[PDB]
């Protein structure tokens, strides 16, 4: 039980598998163009802020972080996501950041 | 059901047939390479580019692009670097659009 997320490097969904709908209670839609933080427990942000910018670091090293996500159902689900940039093959630019986001 | 696209090494695209954008539904330059790909074939895309990069030559025979009303297209794609004055240029593709049926029993297969 899990859905994919991509991100630009600074937090913001650019993308949402529908599997969303069923593990958090969104439509993708609704999380496009949001910050992941913005979904995030309080004290948890800080934690999912700095594991989010470690993760841009160390380009193509997957890292992992546990967090409270806020439900559509306004309830707070914990999640544990699974992250990694992925590099361009040829200009190792940052296309984006893949969250794999599980609940736990 | 073929077209061709053309691309920077880094694979985002500079020009496709008209063709290629109908099916795709778009515009379609201005944007990276990677962003239509599937996330369960990104590895697949990106190893095959790999191979294009050091080889001059891909081949990649089902993996997902998506569509401008959000669905998925299964595509089967050869790839090729073109030269210019010895030094690698861009990049030529050559796709068939295939059906699902045919992709998901590639994919298995890939």
């Amino acid at each position: 039980t899990e859905f994919i997320s991509r991100h630009n490097i600074e937090g913001i969904f650019t993308f949402v598998d529908h599997r969303c709908v069923a593990t958090v209670g969104y439509q993708p839609q609704e999380l496009l163009g949001k910050n992941i933080v913005e979904f995030c427990h309080p004290e948890d942000q800080q934690l999912l802020r700095d594991s989010f910018q470690q993760v841009v670091k160390l380009k193509g090293q997957v890292l992992s972080v546990m967090f409270r996500f806020r439900s559509k159902t306004r309830e707070w689900l914990w999640m544990r996501t699974s992250s990694f940039t992925f590099q361009n093959p040829y200009s190792d630019e940052i296309e984006y950041i893949i969250c794999t986001n599980t609940n736990v | 059901n073929m077209f061709k696209s053309k691309h920077k090494l880094d694979f985002s695209l500079v020009s496709m047939d008209q063709r290629g954008k109908h099916i795709l539904g778009y515009e379609l330059v201005n944007m990276g390479g990677y962003d239509l790909v599937h996330y369960d074939d990104l590895a697949y895309v990106a190893s095959a580019h790999q191979e294009l990069l050091k080889t001059g030559a891909s081949g990649m025979i089902a993996y997902r692009y998506q569509k401008k009303d959000g669905e998925w297209q299964w595509l089967q794609t050869s790839s090729r670097l073109v030269y210019k004055n010895s030094k690698p240029d861009f990049v030529i593709c050559t796709h068939r659009q295939l059906m699902d049926e045919e992709g998901h029993d590639l994919l298995g297969k890939r």
